[PDB]
């Protein structure tokens, strides 16, 4: 067939009707993205000339083609341990969460770790890692940071977010009442702070059933992590084709160096040992080359990820569709097999209402703006709200500013505004 | 250890900010008889806040710290002919 | 066919018929002795780096 | 050691063109590593084969020499976009991402150059010195809740006050600091106090 961009819309503009959310819903997304990827070594000489002293006697008149292999590939592996240091360790002492988990309601206990188990990590991020799936020359060096290293960064991680907000970011950890942090966030977002201290209990339950939701989207379908699983896939091909490229002729009478040195005389062998060095050679510099570009893109992965988690989770972010759709509040870091898993937690706008908006009121020949929110109206009565939550409130001197005279503004309307 | 056998190097029960790395969470520095000792690195200094839903802690007093970064910006403007380099 | 390694003694198979073990590469893993009728296995010897 | 950074990009360079440098001298097969010894001493049937693996040999080194360097260059790029974004963000202005220009509360910076590079002294605020509390999120007065306009409700043992949140400067609650919404039988955590009206 013929693609749909999507399902079509036309909004009921006119210049004076506005479309003001009567509530909320607190939704819980999720974002991954690679890290790093394997430390690999390879041996020039033991992958070209296997320990054979006739085969090593030659390819050291080609110079120096075997020692910026080995520079390019220890290059490599010295920027992965790099970026993931940059990554994770962002923060200075380790914290924890006190034995009493008195968070107001919230329910923080699938993403902290659990002590019942032998490594400490949390059920989330176990789900994770179980979700994620020689000896020519070839070997893979062990990463620096161990796994339970990384996780318990992502734990003091997690323990300074709940535990002191953002000032464990400046500073020295603040604490805080998980309430009073998450009033200062909607605050940051042009909401007044008492919607949430008078809905804090559906506030709370609409977070337990998103971060409940969460296990069910990821422990059910496996294609989430794909955009991790492809880097381990391509390394594991690129290995498998170098390995694989030990077996052709490139125009010798074998394959193999031994039946080569065991079969012909030594003034007559290095017409054949010289096609295959020079077929090994240019294998080795086609993956060489492809590995470095891969780790370039990598390293530009890794920087994306370590700015995220700068402005994301050790403060709230104003960037638009930075940290999710909607509104951000607030993130939490998750840990991965090469890579870091995100859970954004935003504010979107729920059911609205049709109204009537007015620029300004006349009241003595004034005109009268609001200092924050929008005049609305009803049908009969003029009030005056905030943009994201309707709250209707009578229009007095405390709401507005008087600026001006009537004869300029274009759409002012006539009502009385009350003096306390 | 897990990478592999270091000799020459004793073992330390210890924990130190690690200066060079080895792999697999270990690393090696030289300290005090002077001998070079092997260690699992230490990842930051241990600590815990008392959070409770009605205690907040707010600063008295400032200071101003002036930070440095240095990146670079440019690179050598080398340029090489070809045919003089090859068949001069 | 020469090389190098340890004969390791390993039950691979029945190989009723066959002599050469191959692997991925052109790398005999397991060879059946000429003389007797037994199933060696080739070990390459130890690599690593200093 | 503080400019390794810039030193580590000067080392490259010069390592990649000594070793450019160097690979004039190989054989790769012929029997001389200069072309006038060879044609010195054969005759041109032969000479020229001789010449051709000298010939493969120097143009394989150019392109690997070219490769590297267009990758370096491609780093060198992301690095000088990533520098003019900071100049652009940290010093024409003041910057409210986290740790983008420093740790802590960013105020000022100031360019300095430097050999192929450049040099920012961020200019940050950091809070020193800290005080336990007793807070409240709201005060029910006569029924109604006062919650605080832009600050934060502390109590030192016996008073309450409201103060700012970055900032111990205690005030006396008044109808100046705090706003009115609703009745006081649904916040969790009220406290009962008396709100002074000027
Ligand atoms: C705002 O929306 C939420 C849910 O989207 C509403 O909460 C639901 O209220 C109904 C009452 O008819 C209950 O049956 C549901 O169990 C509630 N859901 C949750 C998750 O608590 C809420 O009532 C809406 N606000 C208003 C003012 O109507
Ligand atoms: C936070 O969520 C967890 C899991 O959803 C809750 O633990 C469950 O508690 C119920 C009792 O109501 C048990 O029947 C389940 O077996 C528990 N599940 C697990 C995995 O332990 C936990 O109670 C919630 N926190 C609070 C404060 O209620
Ligand atoms: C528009 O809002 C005004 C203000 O609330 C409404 O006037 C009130 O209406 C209710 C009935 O819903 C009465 O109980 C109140 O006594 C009215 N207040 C006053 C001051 O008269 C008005 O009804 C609303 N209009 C519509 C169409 O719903
Ligand atoms: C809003 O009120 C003002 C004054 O109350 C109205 O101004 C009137 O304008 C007409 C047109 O010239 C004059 O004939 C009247 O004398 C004015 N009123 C007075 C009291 O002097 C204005 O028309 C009103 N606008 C709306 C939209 O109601
Ligand atoms: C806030 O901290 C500053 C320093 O961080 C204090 O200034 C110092 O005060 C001591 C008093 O014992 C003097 O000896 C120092 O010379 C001062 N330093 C400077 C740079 O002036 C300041 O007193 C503190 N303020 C309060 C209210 O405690
Ligand atoms: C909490 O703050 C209040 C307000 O300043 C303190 O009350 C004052 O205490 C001083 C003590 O030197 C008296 O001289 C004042 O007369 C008090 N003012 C009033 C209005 O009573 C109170 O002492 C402070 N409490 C603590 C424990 O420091
Ligand atoms: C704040 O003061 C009100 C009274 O103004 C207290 O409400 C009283 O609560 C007791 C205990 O249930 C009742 O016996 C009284 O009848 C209530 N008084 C009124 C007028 O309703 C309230 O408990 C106080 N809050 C705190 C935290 O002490
Ligand atoms: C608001 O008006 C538009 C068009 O007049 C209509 O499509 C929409 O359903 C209205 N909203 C509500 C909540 O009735
Ligand atoms: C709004 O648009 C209508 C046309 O539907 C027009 O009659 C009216 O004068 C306009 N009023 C203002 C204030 O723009
Ligand atoms: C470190 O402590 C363990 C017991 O916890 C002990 O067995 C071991 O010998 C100690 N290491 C050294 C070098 O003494
Ligand atoms: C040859 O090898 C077989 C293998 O077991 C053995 O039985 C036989 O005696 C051998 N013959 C000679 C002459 O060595
Ligand atoms: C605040 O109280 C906690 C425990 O109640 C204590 O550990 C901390 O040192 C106190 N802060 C100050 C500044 O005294
Ligand atoms: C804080 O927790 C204590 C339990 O130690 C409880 O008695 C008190 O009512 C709680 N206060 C608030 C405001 O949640």
């Amino acid at each position: 067939y013929t693609m749909s961009l999507g399902a079509e819309n036309s909004v009921a503009y006119s210049n004076n009707s506005i479309a003001i959310p009567t509530n909320f819903t607190i939704s819980v997304t999720t974002e991954i993205l690679p890290v790093s990827m394997t430390k690999t070594s390879v041996d020039c000489t033991m992958y070209i000339c296997g320990d054979s002293t006739e085969c090593s006697n030659l390819l050291l008149q080609y110079g120096s083609f075997c020692t910026q292999l080995n520079r390019a590939l220890t290059g490599i592996a010295v920027e992965q341990d790099k970026n993931t240091q940059e990554v994770f360790a962002q923060v200075k002492q380790i914290y924890k969460t006190p034995p009493i988990k008195d968070f107001g309601g919230f329910n923080f206990s699938q993403i902290l770790p659990d002590p019942s188990k032998p490594s400490k990590r949390s059920f989330i991020e176990d789900l994770l890692f179980n979700k994620v799936t020689k000896f020519n020359g070839l070997t893979v060096l062990p990463p620096l940071l161990t796994d339970e290293m990384i996780a318990q960064y992502t734990s003091a991680l997690l323990a300074g977010t709940i535990t002191s907000g953002w000032t464990f970011g400046a500073g020295a950890a603040l604490q805080i009442p998980f309430a009073m942090q998450m009033a200062y966030r909607f605050n940051g977002i042009g909401v007044t702070q008492n919607v949430l201290y008078e809905n804090q209990k559906l506030i709370a339950n609409q977070f337990n059933s998103a971060i409940g939701k969460i296990q069910d989207s990821l422990s059910s379908t496996a294609s989430a992590l794909g955009k991790l699983q492809n880097v381990v896939n391509q390394n594991a091909q690129a290995l498998n084709t170098l390995v694989k490229q030990l077996s052709s002729n490139f125009g010798a009478i074998s394959s193999v160096l031994n039946d080569i040195l065991s079969r012909l005389d030594p003034p007559e062998a290095e017409v054949q040992i010289d096609r295959l060095i020079t077929g090994r050679l240019q294998s080795l510099q086609t993956y060489v080359t492809q590995q470095l570009i891969r780790a370039a893109e990598i390293r530009a992965s890794a920087n994306l990820a370590a700015t995220k988690m700068s402005e994301c989770v050790l403060g709230q972010s104003k960037r638009v569709d930075f940290c999710g759709k909607g509104y951000h509040l607030m993130s939490f870091p998750q840990s991965a097999p090469h890579g870091v898993v995100f859970l954004h937690v935003t504010y979107v706008p729920a059911q609205e209402k049709n109204f009537t908006t007015a620029p300004a009121i006349c009241h003595d020949g004034k005109a009268h703006f609001p200092r924050e929110g929008v005049f609305v109206s009803n049908g009969t009565h003029w009030f005056v709200t905030q943009r994201n939550f309707y709250e209707p409130q009578i229009i007095t001197t405390d709401n507005t500013f008087v600026s001006g005279n009537c004869d300029v503004v274009i759409g002012i309307v006539n009502n009385t505004v009350y003096d306390p | 250890t897990r990478a592999g056998c270091l000799i020459g190097a004793e073992h330390v029960n210890n924990s130190y900010e690690c200066d060079i790395p080895i792999g697999a969470g270990i690393c090696a520095s030289y300290q005090t008889s002077q001998s070079i000792i092997a260690y699992t690195m230490s990842l930051g200094a241990e600590n815990s806040v008392a959070y409770s839903n009605n205690s907040i802690a707010i600063p008295t007093n400032f200071t101003i710290s002036v930070t440095t970064e240095i990146l670079p910006v440019s690179m050598t403007k080398t340029s090489v002919d070809c045919t003089m380099y090859i068949c001069g | 066919l020469t090389g190098t390694g340890v004969l390791t003694e390993s039950n691979k198979k029945f190989l009723p018929f066959q002599q050469f073990g191959r692997d991925i590469a052109d790398t005999t893993d397991a060879v059946r002795d000429p003389q007797t009728l037994e199933i060696l296995d080739i070990t390459p010897c130890s690599f690593g780096g200093v």
